[PDB]
C-alpha cells in the first residue's frame, strides 16, 4: 500500500548499496535465511482425513532445502573456522589475478552482487584452500605445538 | 542472653547511626552471617537486610550493612521517624538457628513538636448501678511520648486507686498512653469537681469535669 | 553492582505445544497371519526400556477436555481404516 | 515431549503435584466400545 | 506478596496444652521451611526451631527441645505458581514465662546459606496462659465531646471495660467506617485484668444521616454485644 | 434427578486412558542475568 | 513400574529445581533435543510394497521440525557468538525495567520456567540487540582494529 | 554428530584437544603405535565396546564443568 518509512532498512535493503554499507547489515540476512518455523507453524494458526494434499508435502520439500543449503553453507564455515561468526579474516595472501583493483575501489565503489559477477568464474577454485592452506594446516600446528 | 547491644542510639534528620551489637567468639562475629529486623512492639516486623551488606528488595538504599571482625552494624541514612522503634541482631550458620537480642529502640532529636490531646469522660449514669466507677481521660497526639499525669478530687490529696499504662504506638507519627482512677462510691460527690493533670516538659495542661452536671 | 543478561542452552522449560505425534510398538514377527488393523508394520518398535523419570516438586496443569491428542488419536483410527478397506473386495454386485 | 501425571486422587483437570517424564505413551489398546470400557488401565484408588 | 494467617490468641491453664497454626495464602508452602518465635517481655524475642514441609528436617532450640512435638500437613495446590498446605504445632510448656505473642512466618531463596529466614509474617497469635479463667464482655457508651468548635469536629466513643485475656477486637457499623477510627491498648489492674478506652472523631454536623454502632467481641468468652452511641452531647463547647 | 449412559461420541473412549498425558514444547534457551563477561576486545 | 533410584536426575529433572541447580544440568537437555536417530532408525530395528502409510510421512514431518527449530535456535547462537558453547556472557548492561529483583533472588529463589513467565512479554525486544550492540558491532571493531 | 561437537567445544574445528586424562584400561599400547601402526577403522574395532561410556564425560569433566569456572572466575 502507501509506503511507510518507520523501519530501516530490511532484508536485502542494502543490495543496492555498496559493499561497505551492506557489510554492516549482515544480520538482517542471517535470520531470514533459515527460519522456516516463524512463517510455518507446526500446528495450524475436521472433515479431512490426512493432509497429504500437495500443499502439504511440497511445502515439506521446501523446508529441508531451506535448511540443507544453509546447513552445507555453514559447514563451509565450519571448514574455515568461522562457525558462530559472520565475517572472517584470512591468512593466505590474495594474488590479484582474480581482480586488479584496490581496497576502497570495491566497498565504496561497487556492491556485493557487482563483485561476484566478475569472479563468479574464480569462485570454486578459491574455496579449494581457504581451508587447506588456512585451516587444514592451521591446526596440525597447534597439534605439533601444543605438543609441549 | 549473651549478645550485647547498645542501650540507646540518637541523632536527627539526615541521620546515620544504627543499632550495633556483638558477643564472644562462639557468637556472631566472623564465620557467621548476620541479618536483622525492624520490629514494632505489638506488630509484625519488616526486614531491612538479609546477609551483611546486601538487602531484601522493597526497602531502599538509605540502609547500608557493613561490619568488621567483632561486631555488626547497619548504618541507616536519610531517616524520617517511620523508623522509630527496635532493631535486634541475629547470627546464624547453615545448620543453626539465629540468636536475637536484648533490647534496642531508636530515638532521634531535631523534630517539630506536637500538641498533646486530652479528653475526660465522666463516669456515666449506668455505672454506679453496679456499683463501681473509674474516671478515664486519655492522651494522644504527642511526642516525645513520655509524660506523667496525676489524679485529684477537690484539689485535696487523694491517695488510693489510679493506674496508668505503658504507651503503645500505632499512629503514623504520634504516641499515646492511658490512665485512670478506681472507686468507693460516695467519697466523690463528697468532692465538688475533678482533675486529670497532664504534665510535659514543655507545657502543663489540665482538664476538669464538674460531675454535678 | 553491574548486571549483564547472559544466555544458556538447555534450560528446563516448556510451552503448551500443538504438534503431530507418532506411534511406537514392539514389533511382532507373527508370520502365521498378517496385517494388523492399525499398527500394521509401520509403527516403530518401542525401545528396550522407555525411561521414566520423576519431576520433583513440579506442579503443571492438565485439561483432558480440550486435549488434542484424542482428536489426533481418532483422526488416525478413522483414517487408516479407510485404507485397510480400500484394497479389499468391493461389494456392490450384492445389493441385488 | 509428552508428560504424565502421577497422583491417584487426581480428578479430571487441575495441576498435578506428582509428575514424571515420559516421551511415549504406555500401551494403549484401541478398544472399539460404546458405553463401556474394558481391558484398560486401572488406577490404584477407588474409581473417582 | 503471599499472606499468612494463624488463628486465635486466648487463654489456658498451666497444666494443659493447646496448639496454634499458621497457613499460607498466595504462594507455595512446601519448599520453604517452618519456624515459630516468641517475644516475651521477660526474655524478649526468642527463636525455637524448624522442620521442612517436604521431608521433615527439624532443628529446635535447646531451651524448648524436651517439650514440644509437632506435625504438618500436605500440599493443596492453587495453580502451578501458588499452593496451600497445613502445618500444626503443639506446645506443652506449663510455664507463664512464655506468655506473649506468637508469630511463625517464613520466606527465602532456599539454595544458599542463611537457610531459614523469617520474611512474610503472620498475624501473631497472642498466647495468654492464666490460672484465672475466662471473664466475659459487658459494654456501655461514651458521651460525645467537643474537639474544635471552630472546626466543627467532635469525638464520641465506646466502652472497653475490664476483661480477662486480651486481645479484644471492636469494629463499628461492622466494617464500612475505618477512617479516623481509633482504639488503644488495655491496662493492668493490680488484681490482674485489663481496660482501655475507645473514641473516634467525626464532624459535629453528622447526627441525622449516619448511624454509629460499636461492637464488642471477646472470643474465648464467646460474648459480643453491639451498642448505639447516643449522639446527644453534654459539652458546653460542643453545645454552641 | 435421573440420568442414563449416553456414549454420544466415542473419543470418550480415548479420554479413558489418555488423561495422564499432555504434549509440551521445548523452549530450551533462556537469557538470565549474571556478572560474568569476557574480554571487551577494545 | 516401581521406582528405581540409580540415575540422577534426567531430562528436565531440574525443572522443579532453582535456576542455579539447573544451570549446571544444561547438557541432559542438549542431547535429547535433536536426536531423532537414536530413537528412529534409518532401517527397521515383505508383502508391503512401499511405506507411504501415514505412520511413514507424518513421522517424516516430525523429524525435520525437530531439527529446524533447533537449527534456527542454534542460529540465534550463531548470531550472538556462542555456537559450540551452551552458556554465554554478554556486554550490553541490563537496565532492569524488565525485572527489579536481585542476582541471588532468581538462581536460588526461582526456577527457569518461573523466570520466563514474567518477561515473556519482553522476550522479543531483548533479542533485537543481544547481537547488534553485542556482535554486529563487536567485529567491525576487530575489522577496524586488526586493520593494523 | 556436530551437536556432540557443540557439546565438547569444537563446533567449527575438526580436531579437538582434551583435558581429562586417558586411563588406558581401554588400550594399553603407545602413541606411535596407532598413528603409524594402525588405521582409524583398526582402532574403533577394539574400543567399539568402550565407545559410549567415554562420551559420557568428554563433556562433563571437560565442558559441563569447564565454564561454570569462567562463570565463577569471570565473576570478577
Ligand atoms: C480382554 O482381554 C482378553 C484377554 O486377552 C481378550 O481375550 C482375547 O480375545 C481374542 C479374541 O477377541 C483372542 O484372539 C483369538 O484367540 C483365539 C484363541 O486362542 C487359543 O489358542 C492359543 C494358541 O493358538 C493361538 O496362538 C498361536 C501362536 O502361539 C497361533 O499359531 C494360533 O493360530 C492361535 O492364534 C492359546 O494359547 C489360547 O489360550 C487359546 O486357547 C485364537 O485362536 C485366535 O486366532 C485366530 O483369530 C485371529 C483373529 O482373526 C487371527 O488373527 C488368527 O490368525 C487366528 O485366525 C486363523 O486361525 C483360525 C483357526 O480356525 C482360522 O479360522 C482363521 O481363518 C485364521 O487362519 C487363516 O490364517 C492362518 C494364518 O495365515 C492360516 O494358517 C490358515 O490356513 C488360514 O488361512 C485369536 O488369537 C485372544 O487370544 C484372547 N486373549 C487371550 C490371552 O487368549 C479379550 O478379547 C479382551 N477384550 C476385548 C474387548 O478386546
Ligand atoms: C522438593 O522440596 C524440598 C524442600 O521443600 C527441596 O529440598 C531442599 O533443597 C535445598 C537445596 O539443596 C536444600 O538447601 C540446602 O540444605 C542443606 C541441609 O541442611 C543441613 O542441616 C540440617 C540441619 O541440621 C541441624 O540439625 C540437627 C538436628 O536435626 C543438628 O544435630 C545439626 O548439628 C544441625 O545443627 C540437616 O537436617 C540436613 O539434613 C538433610 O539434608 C542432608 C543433605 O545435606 C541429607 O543427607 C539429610 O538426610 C537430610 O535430608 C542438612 O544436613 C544445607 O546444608 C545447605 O547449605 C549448604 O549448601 C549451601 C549451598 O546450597 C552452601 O552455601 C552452604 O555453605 C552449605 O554448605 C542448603 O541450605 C534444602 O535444605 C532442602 N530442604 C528444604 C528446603 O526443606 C527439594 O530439593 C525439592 N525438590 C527438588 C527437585 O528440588
Ligand atoms: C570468467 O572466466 C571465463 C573462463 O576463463 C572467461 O570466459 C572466456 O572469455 C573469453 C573472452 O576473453 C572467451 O574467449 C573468446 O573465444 C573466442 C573463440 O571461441 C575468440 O574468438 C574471442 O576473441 C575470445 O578470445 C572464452 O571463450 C571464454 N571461455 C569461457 C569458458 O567462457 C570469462 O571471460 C571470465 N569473466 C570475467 C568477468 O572475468
Ligand atoms: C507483560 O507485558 C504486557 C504488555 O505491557 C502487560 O499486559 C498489560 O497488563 C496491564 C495490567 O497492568 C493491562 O492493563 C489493564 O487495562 C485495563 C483496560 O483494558 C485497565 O482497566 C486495567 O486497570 C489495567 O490497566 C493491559 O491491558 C495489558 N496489556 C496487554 C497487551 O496484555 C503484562 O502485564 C506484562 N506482564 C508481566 C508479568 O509483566
Ligand atoms: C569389548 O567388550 C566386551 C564386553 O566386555 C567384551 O566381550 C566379552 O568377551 C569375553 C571374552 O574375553 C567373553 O567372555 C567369555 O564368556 C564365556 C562364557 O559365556 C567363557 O566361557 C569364555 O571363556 C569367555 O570368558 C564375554 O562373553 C564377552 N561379553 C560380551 C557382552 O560380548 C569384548 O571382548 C571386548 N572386545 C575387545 C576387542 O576388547
Ligand atoms: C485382567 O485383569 C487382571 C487383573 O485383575 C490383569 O492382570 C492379571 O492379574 C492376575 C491376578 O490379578 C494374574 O494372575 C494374571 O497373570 C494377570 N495377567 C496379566 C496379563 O498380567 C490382566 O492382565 C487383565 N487381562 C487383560 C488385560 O487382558
Ligand atoms: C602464490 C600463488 O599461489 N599464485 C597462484 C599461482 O600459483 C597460479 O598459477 C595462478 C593461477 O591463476 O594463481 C595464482
Ligand atoms: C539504556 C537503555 O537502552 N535503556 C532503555 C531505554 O532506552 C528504553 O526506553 C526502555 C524501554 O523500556 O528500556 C531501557
Ligand atoms: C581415573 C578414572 O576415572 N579411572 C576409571 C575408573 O574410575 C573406572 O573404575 C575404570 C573402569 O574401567 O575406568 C577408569
Ligand atoms: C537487591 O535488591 C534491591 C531491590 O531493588 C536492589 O536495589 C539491590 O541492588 C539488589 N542487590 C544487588 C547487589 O544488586
Amino acid at each position: 500500500a502507501v509506503g511507510i518509512g518507520a523501519v530501516f532498512l530490511g532484508f536485502l535493503g542494502a543490495a543496492g548499496s555498496t559493499m561497505g554499507a551492506a557489510s554492516m547489515t549482515l544480520t538482517v540476512q542471517a535470520r531470514n535465511l533459515l527460519s522456516g518455523i516463524v512463517q510455518q507453524q507446526s500446528n495450524l494458526l475436521q472433515q479431512h482425513l490426512l493432509k497429504l494434499t500437495v500443499w502439504g508435502i511440497k511445502q515439506l520439500q521446501a523446508r529441508v532445502l531451506a535448511v540443507e543449503r544453509y546447513l552445507r553453507d555453514q559447514q563451509l564455515l565450519g571448514i574455515w573456522g568461522c562457525s558462530g561468526k559472520l565475517i572472517c579474516c584470512t591468512n593466505v595472501p590474495w594474488n590479484s589475478s582474480w581482480s586488479n583493483r584496490n581496497l576502497s575501489e570495491i566497498w565504496d565503489n561497487m556492491t556485493w552482487l557487482q563483485w561476484d559477477k566478475e569472479i563468479s568464474n574464480y569462485t570454486q577454485i578459491i574455496y579449494g584452500l581457504l581451508e587447506e592452506s588456512q585451516n587444514q594446516q592451521e591446526k596440525n600446528e597447534q597439534d605439533l605445538l601444543a605438543l609441549d | 542472653s549473651v549478645l550485647t547491644q547498645s542501650a540507646s542510639v540518637s541523632g536527627s534528620l539526615g541521620q546515620s547511626v544504627t543499632i550495633s551489637c556483638t558477643g564472644p567468639n562462639s557468637v556472631c562475629c566472623s564465620h557467621k552471617s548476620i541479618s536483622w529486623y525492624q520490629w514494632p512492639p505489638g506488630r509484625a516486623p519488616t526486614l531491612i537486610i538479609y546477609e551483611d551488606n546486601e538487602r531484601a528488595p522493597g526497602i531502599s538504599p538509605r540502609f547500608s550493612g557493613y561490619k568488621s571482625y567483632w561486631s555488626a552494624y547497619l548504618t541507616i541514612s536519610d531517616l524520617r521517624p517511620e523508623d522509630e522503634t527496635t532493631y535486634y541482631c541475629c547470627s546464624y550458620t547453615h545448620n543453626s538457628g539465629c540468636v536475637f537480642g536484648t533490647g534496642t529502640k531508636v530515638s532521634v532529636l531535631g523534630q517539630s513538636k506536637a500538641n498533646p490531646s486530652v479528653t475526660l469522660f465522666p463516669p456515666s449514669s449506668e455505672e454506679l448501678q453496679a456499683n463501681k466507677a473509674t474516671l478515664v481521660c486519655l492522651i494522644s497526639d504527642f511526642y516525645p511520648g513520655a509524660v506523667t499525669v496525676a489524679w485529684k478530687a477537690d484539689s485535696s490529696p487523694v491517695k488510693a486507686g489510679v493506674e496508668t499504662t505503658t504507651p503503645s504506638k500505632q499512629s503514623n507519627n504520634k504516641y499515646a498512653a492511658s490512665s485512670y482512677l478506681s472507686l468507693t462510691p460516695e467519697q466523690w460527690k463528697s468532692h465538688r469537681s475533678y482533675s486529670c493533670q497532664v504534665t510535659h516538659e514543655g507545657s502543663t495542661v489540665e482538664k476538669t469535669v464538674a460531675p454535678t452536671e | 553492582e553491574n548486571l549483564w543478561v547472559t544466555v544458556y542452552y538447555g534450560v528446563p522449560v516448556w510451552k503448551d505445544a500443538e504438534t503431530t505425534l507418532f506411534c511406537a510398538s514392539d514389533a511382532k514377527a507373527y508370520e502365521t497371519e498378517k496385517h494388523n488393523v492399525w499398527a500394521t508394520h509401520a509403527c516403530v518398535p518401542t525401545d528396550p526400556n522407555p525411561q521414566e523419570i520423576h519431576l520433583e516438586n513440579v506442579t503443571e496443569e492438565f485439561n483432558m477436555w480440550k486435549n488434542n491428542m484424542v482428536e489426533q488419536m481418532h483422526t488416525d483410527i478413522i483414517s487408516l481404516w479407510d485404507q485397510s478397506l480400500k484394497p479389499c473386495v468391493k461389494l456392490t454386485p450384492l445389493c441385488v | 515431549a509428552i508428560l504424565k501425571c502421577k497422583d491417584k486422587k487426581f480428578n479430571g483437570t487441575g495441576p498435578c503435584p506428582s509428575v514424571s517424564t515420559v516421551q511415549c505413551t504406555h500401551g494403549i489398546k484401541p478398544v472399539v466400545s460404546t458405553q463401556l470400557l474394558l481391558n484398560g488401565s486401572l488406577a490404584e484408588e477407588e474409581v473417582m | 506478596e503471599g499472606q499468612l494467617v494463624q488463628s486465635g490468641a486466648e487463654l489456658k491453664k498451666p497444666g494443659a496444652s493447646v496448639k496454634i497454626s499458621c497457613k499460607t495464602s498466595g504462594y507455595r508452602f512446601n519448599f520453604y521451611h517452618i519456624n515459630w518465635i516468641r517475644q516475651t517481655a521477660g526474655r524478649g524475642p526468642e527463636w525455637m526451631g524448624w522442620i521442612s514441609p517436604y521431608s521433615g528436617d527439624k532443628n529446635l532450640a535447646p531451651a524448648f527441645q524436651d517439650r514440644v512435638i509437632m506435625t504438618t500437613d500436605t500440599e493443596v495446590p492453587v495453580t502451578s505458581f501458588t499452593s496451600t498446605g497445613a502445618a500444626y504445632m503443639e506446645i506443652r510448656n506449663l510455664k507463664f514465662d512464655d506468655t506473649g505473642t506468637y508469630f511463625c512466618a517464613k520466606g527465602l531463596l532456599r539454595d544458599g546459606s542463611s537457610t531459614w529466614l523469617p520474611y512474610l509474617w503472620g498475624q501473631g497469635t497472642l498466647l495468654t496462659v492464666s490460672s484465672a479463667s475466662t471473664k466475659g464482655p459487658s459494654v456501655f457508651p461514651l458521651a460525645p465531646s467537643s474537639k474544635s468548635t471552630s472546626g466543627g469536629t467532635a469525638a464520641l466513643g465506646c466502652l472497653v471495660k475490664d476483661y480477662f485475656p486480651e486481645p479484644v477486637t471492636v469494629s463499628w457499623n461492622s466494617g464500612a467506617l475505618t477512617s479516623g477510627v481509633h482504639t488503644f491498648p488495655a491496662v493492668l489492674q493490680s488484681s490482674g485484668l485489663y481496660s482501655l478506652s475507645s473514641v473516634v472523631t467525626v464532624p459535629s454536623s453528622s447526627l441525622g444521616t449516619q448511624t454509629y454502632i460499636c461492637n464488642v467481641n471477646h472470643k474465648p468468652s464467646n460474648t459480643k454485644v453491639d451498642k448505639r452511641v447516643e449522639p446527644k452531647s453534654c459539652d458546653k463547647g460542643l453545645e454552641v | 434427578e435421573t440420568f442414563r449412559p449416553g456414549g454420544g461420541d466415542m473419543r470418550d473412549n480415548w479420554r479413558s486412558e489418555l488423561y495422564k498425558y499432555k504434549v509440551v514444547k521445548i523452549e530450551p534457551l533462556g537469557v538470565a542475568p549474571t556478572r560474568c563477561k569476557r574480554r571487551v576486545v577494545g
